[PDB]
């Protein structure tokens, strides 16, 4: 039916998001399933062109603009495996675990092709290089970079990463082979933020003296 | 892009290498993300995983798991190197032929040829994790022969290796015999010839090897009874005081460096023999327990180059001079102290050996008869070269235990009496049968399907002829 | 009361280990206070002639 699937929605941690949660965000959200989704899911079309899909896709915005509901979103409508990193949890950890979760998270997504590795918050974990103090940050960083550049070239992994800014992450970061392909989100237009008003105003019991499109244009900046 | 080494090792160890050992985990309650998906919770469990092996009460990681660990850290596929070999044995002999300007070391050396200084520490891993005696009787008479004659003792045991799927990815060394080579034992301890003792060793391993054995540890009593009037020992090892002399753990290092395990990932093709030592002292209770050891990789590559000694001191083994052939560099061992905080000190005098052992686990195959011995023996024709007793091998004791069942028939009895690890020895040494009778003859009582090959055996000219003298025979 | 093995008998009367012990001490009770001196024995032997110390208990 729908969502992969009262059954087929026509617990769940933080699942069940998909593209009806999200609002205000559909140029970016093409941007993003054109980046992901045809990859996985027909990887023929690469192989008849003869072009080797991108693989890291950069994602940036100011906080709480959905970044992580979006790249959510995207992960569990292509019914794919996925494998979630967040970047704080990933740094608080003794030395030498940090660089083997990520080692575990690579080669885990790479057994069960195809997969998306979704490195929540990657400015915590590869941060610029003047922030990068102490040997543990570089070391991360430098095991970071190993996997992201010897993935392979006939996997179909993808790998999703969100910050704040482009200037927050090492800009090594950002060569061929990585995190080439980027997206920026940005504050919602009128139009956006009532689509989100929509959204999240459903379950609420709201009186019939609702004005919507006033709040809308009324919150300017949210 | 080169790989491991064409190189022939051991079933079992291709066996464990063909499988990966990882460790399933359920969702847990702290996951956030749908049905399919992991996060870090969730995910497979590596057979390496020390938080798995001391939640289940286990002191090292089945040294296969090791070599997957180190495959796994380093050797990236595709690209980022030619495959560096991950494994090399420890060795502190200094370089004999440097010449980078100077010449050899007696006089002349530089900062690239002189060892660098040694620091000991604990081995995380054991090649063999368990040894299994197939039945009570294999130690039951080693301990006769010391509850009859009151001296020490010494064998050594033989066997084969095989999966142990109590432990990942861990093996156990089966042993089915015990042999006793020529050695002079006495009340504070034992003596032996090396040259009898390898020279005989040589031969008695052909003919094990030919019945299908191995020789894979070996195995001494220490025991002591008190004064009381039940059968008790003295607990003379135990916690604070030694476990291992220095002087045993120096000889059980060069018997694994004299047995090398054939391995695939180290450039010299071996690596830390799979030789287990086993002691019978006794437990706290005062008991006849029995413990299992081995020495680490390092106490293994350290007294090649002599370098160490035993001392006056049970528990602490001393250290050897710079002479003109052996240059040793300073020693340091390593040990965290209460406040978790690894401190080094210099041990140039003595320092104690608990840094150069490894724990085995041994026991006994469970009560549930699965019969999958060799031999259904251990109690009867009496044992290798006990004549200090009167455990003498002669043709009066083949003619009392071997000639009742072969004048009546009863196969089974015969194969069941002709099923003895020392009989097939003693006869093989009476060297009456040509070399094809003794084949089939081992390959009868040794192999489950036997009834054509016993009576073929029993057949034969050569047997006929046995049984004839061992009859006349008086 | 205890057997005359439990630190003086054979092995040890060959071996002078109370000799090595009170010439390392002078560098008879025989005690593991001060410092361990070299014994070095031939390969092939095993001495178990140290004095019993028994467990904690
Ligand atoms: N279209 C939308 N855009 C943004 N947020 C949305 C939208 N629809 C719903 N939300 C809600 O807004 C909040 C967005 O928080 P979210 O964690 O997704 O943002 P983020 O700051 O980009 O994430 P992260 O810090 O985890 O990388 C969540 O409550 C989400 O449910
Ligand atoms: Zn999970
Ligand atoms: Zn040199």
């Amino acid at each position: 039916g729908k969502k992969r699937k009262n059954n087929l929605r026509i617990e769940n941690n933080m699942n069940e998001v998909g593209y009806d949660d999200i609002g205000g965000c559909r140029k970016q959200m093409a941007q993003i399933r054109e980046m992901v989704e045809l990859p996985l899911r027909h990887p023929q079309l690469f192989k008849a062109i003869g072009i080797k899909p991108p693989r890291g896709v950069l994602m940036y915005g100011p906080p709480g603009t959905g970044k992580t509901l979006m790249a959510r979103a995207v992960a569990n409508e292509t019914g794919a495996f996925f494998f979630l990193i967040n970047g704080p949890e990933v740094m608080s950890k003794m030395a030498g675990e940090s660089e083997s979760n990520l080692r575990k998270a690579f080669e885990e997504a790479e057994k069960n092709a195809p997969a998306i590795i979704f490195i929540d918050e990657i400015d915590s974990i590869a941060p610029k290089r003047d922030k990068t103090n102490g040997e543990v940050e570089r070391r991360v960083v430098s095991q970071l970079l190993t996997l992201m550049d010897g993935m392979k070239a006939r996997s179909n992994v993808v790998v999703i990463a969100a910050t704040n800014r482009p200037n927050s992450i090492d800009p090594a970061l950002r060569r061929f082979g990585r995190f080439d392909r980027e997206v920026d989100i940005g504050i919602p237009d009128a139009t956006g933020r009532l689509e989100v008003l929509r959204i999240h105003t459903k379950n609420m019991k709201l009186a019939d003296d609702v004005d919507l499109e006033a709040l809308a244009a009324e919150t300017h900046g949210y | 892009r080169y790989g491991p080494l064409r190189i022939k090792e051991l079933a079992v160890d291709e066996e464990l290498e063909k499988e990966d050992g990882l460790i399933p985990r359920q969702k847990s309650k702290l996951c956030k993300h749908g049905d399919r998906g992991m996060c870090e919770y969730c995910s497979p469990l590596p057979p390496w995983d020390k938080e798995y092996h001391e939640k289940n009460k286990i002191k090292h990681i089945s040294f296969h798991s090791y070599l997957k660990k180190l495959n796994e850290n380093a050797n990236k596929k595709e690209n980022g190197s030619s495959y560096i070999s991950p494994l090399s044995e420890p060795d502190f002999r200094i370089n004999k032929r440097c010449h980078n300007g100077h010449e050899p070391w007696p006089r002349g050396i530089c900062s690239k040829c002189q060892p660098s200084a040694i620091t000991l520490q604990q081995q995380e891993f054991r090649m063999v994790d368990h040894v299994e005696f197939q039945k009570s009787e294999i130690i039951n008479e080693f301990i006769q022969a010391w509850r009859y004659t009151g001296m020490q003792r010494f064998g050594y045991m033989y066997g084969s290796y095989s999966k142990y799927d109590n432990t990942p990815l861990g093996i156990k060394a089966v042993v089915e015999a015990i042999y006793e080579p020529p050695q002079h034992d006495e009340q504070d301890g034992l003596t032996m010839d090396v040259e009898q003792v390898k020279n005989e060793m040589l031969q008695i391993d052909r003919q094990a090897q030919e019945m299908g054995l191995s020789r894979i540890g070996l195995i001494f009593t220490d025991l002591s009874d008190a004064g009381a009037g039940d059968g008790s020992v003295f607990c003379k090892r135990h916690k604070d005081s030694f476990f291992l002399s220095s002087l045993e753990v120096i000889m059980a290092a060069r018997h694994q460096t004299r047995h090398p395990n054939v391995s695939k990932y180290s450039e010299q093709g071996f690596f830390s023999s799979k030789f287990v030592t086993c002691v019978i002292s006794g437990n706290l209770e005062g008991e006849i327990d029995i413990s299992s050891y081995q020495v680490s990789t390092e106490a293994e590559a350290l007294v090649t180059a002599d370098m160490i000694s035993g001392s006056t001191f049970p528990s602490m083994a001393y250290i050897n001079d710079t002479t003109d052939e052996r240059y040793v560099p300073e020693i340091f061992y390593m040990k965290s102290n209460e406040y978790g905080i690894t401190v080094k000190e210099n041990a140039k005098p003595a320092f104690p050996v608990d840094y150069l052992l490894v724990t085995l686990t041994h026991g006994f195959p469970n009560t549930d008869t699965e019969t999958n011995s060799k031999f259904v023996s251990s109690t009867g024709f009496p044992w290798s070269n006990r004549q200090a007793m009167g455990q003498s091998q002669d043709y009066q004791e083949l003619k009392k235990y071997l000639f009742n069942v072969a004048s009546s028939g009863d196969f089974n009895l015969l194969h069941e009496k002709i099923s003895n690890f020392h009989l097939l020895l003693y006869i093989n040494s009476l060297q009456i049968l040509s070399p094809d009778e003794w084949k089939l003859l081992i390959e009868s009582a040794v192999k489950n399907e036997w009834e054509e090959s016993l009576l073929k055996l029993v057949s034969s000219a050569g047997w006929q002829t046995l049984v004839m003298i061992l009859q006349e025979s008086g | 009361l205890d057997p005359s093995v439990l630190g003086q008998g054979s092995m040890s009367t060959r071996i002078d280990y109370a000799g090595i012990a009170n010439s390392s001490r002078n560098k008879m009770k025989i005690t593991f206070d001060g410092e361990p001196a070299k014994l070095d024995l031939p390969e092939g032997q095993l001495f178990f002639g140290f004095p019993m110390v028994l467990p904690k208990e």
